Parts: structure tokens; sequence; C-alpha cells
């Protein structure tokens, strides 16, 4: 359930 | 070396920036932002499974955090810089009721790191061991992550040992500041769910997030 974590770390750059 | 003291250095200096406890709160916040971004450029870490980096992070915030202020603070007296640009005295922390806690970080931590002058390399390969944990729990591969760990410390000893050949004493020193890390970590926790259950101060959403159950 850790939305904000997940999408950081999948975003490249 | 698959594990390079120069990129885990790169990675530190890439990242490098009345409620005292509300300041606390939005600098811990904000700095889980940067947090990720330095665990991105730690060698190999990127390449673990998602949801095991997702477990490393989750399982080390609060340590790898706590390291980070700890070095920070290093040439304030009495007191710890956040990366918010503010300055929390240790009889601020006493009159906000976080005295004992502020105090273990002064002693246990900031005064060590500053007396045996630890640089930013043994720094970012001690936050490297850190989110390197192969006792995190639900790791899909524990045997990678502990590889890791050990290529870190295999790392840090071989810089210690070239950089400050006079102290053969300095890698052991650099690891035994980790059980002080990990029992103030645990009480800083402590604190963090106690503030949000008491409702008395703001946490926004990283932090809140990283207090949420598994
Ligand atoms: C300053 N502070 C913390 C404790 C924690 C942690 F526990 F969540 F890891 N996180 C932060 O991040 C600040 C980030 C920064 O500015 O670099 N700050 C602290 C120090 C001593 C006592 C207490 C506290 C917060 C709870 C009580």
């Amino acid at each position: 359930k850790h939305k904000i974590l997940h999408r950081l770390l999948q975003d490249s750059s | 070396e698959d594990m390079p003291v120069e990129r885990i250095l790169e990675a530190e200096l890439a990242v490098e920036p009345n409620d005292p406890v509300t300041n606390i709160c939005q600098a811990a916040d904000k700095q889980l932002f940067t947090l990720v971004e330095w665990a991105k450029r730690i060698p190999h870490f990127s390449e673990l499974p998602l949801d095991d980096q997702v477990i490393l992070l989750r399982a080390g915030w609060n340590e790898l955090l706590i390291a980070s202020f700890s070095h920070r603070s290093i040439a304030v007296k009495d007191g710890i810089l956040l990366a918010t640009g503010l300055h929390v005295h240790r009889n601020s922390a006493h009159s906000a009721g976080v005295g004992a806690i502020f105090d273990r970080v002064l002693t246990e931590l900031v005064s060590k790191m500053r007396d045996m002058q630890m640089d930013k390399t043994e720094l970012g390969c001690l936050r490297a061991i850190v989110l390197f944990n192969p006792d995190s729990k639900g790791l899909s591969n524990p045997a990678e992550v502990e590889a890791l760990r050990e290529k870190v410390y295999a790392s840090l000893e071989a810089y210690c040992k070239h950089k400050y050949p006079e102290q053969p004493g300095r890698f052991a020193k650099l690891l035994l500041r980790l059980p002080a890390l990990r029992s103030i970590g645990l009480k800083c926790l402590e604190h963090l769910f106690f503030f949000k259950l008491i409702g008395d101060t703001p946490i926004d959403t990283f932090l809140m997030e990283m207090l949420e159950a598994p």
C-alpha cells in the first residue's frame, strides 16, 4: 500500500 | 571492485543540502524524497527487485536519516542541523519533552563522529551497510543483500587501511556505532508513533506513509 515510495523508485532520472 | 567507495561518496555529495518536533517532522518528510535519490545512486541497489528496494528503505529510513543529520551536526555545539537550514538546540529539545533521546544522538552519534573525524566516504559506507540489511523481513533473496553488505564493508575496510593506516581499530570503531544507531532509531520511531497517535503534530504524506503498517 506504499504508494509514494513505489512511484519514486520506479521513476528513472 | 563491484562496490567502489568513490561511487558511495558521489551518492553522499549528490544529495547534500514554536514546536521543534514540528520542524523535525517537516525535515524528515522532505529528506525521505532525498533518501530515495541517494539509494538509487548506491551501486546495485536499483538492480534489486522493486519489492526488495521498498523493504530495504522501509526497514532502514529512520537509521539512514539519523546517520545523515548526526554527521551534518558535527560542527554544531549542543544541537543538530536539519536539512531545512534550521537548528534544534538541546535546550529546545528538552523544552519540547524529547531531551533524553536528543542527548543520546548528541553523545552516542554526533560527539563520536566529531572525535574520530568520521569522513563522508565512511558515513556513506555505514549508510550503505544500513541500507543493505539482510535481516529485513520479506526479502525475496536475503543472500543477494548479504553479498551487497559484504562488498560495502570489504571496500570500507580497504579505504580505512589506505587512508588512515595509523588507526588499525578505525574500521571496527565505525561498525561499532551501528548498535547505538539501531537503538536510537527504535526510540526515535517510538516518539514519532506517539506524535501521530496524540495528533499534537502535523505529519506530511511520505513520513505518514513510512509509519503506516506493512
Ligand atoms: C531530528 N530528529 C529526527 C529523527 C528522524 C527519524 F527518527 F525519523 F529518523 N528523522 C529526522 O529527520 C530530519 C531530517 C534532516 O533534517 O536531515 N529527524 C530527532 C532527533 C532527536 C530526537 C527526535 C527526533 C525526532 C523524534 C525525536
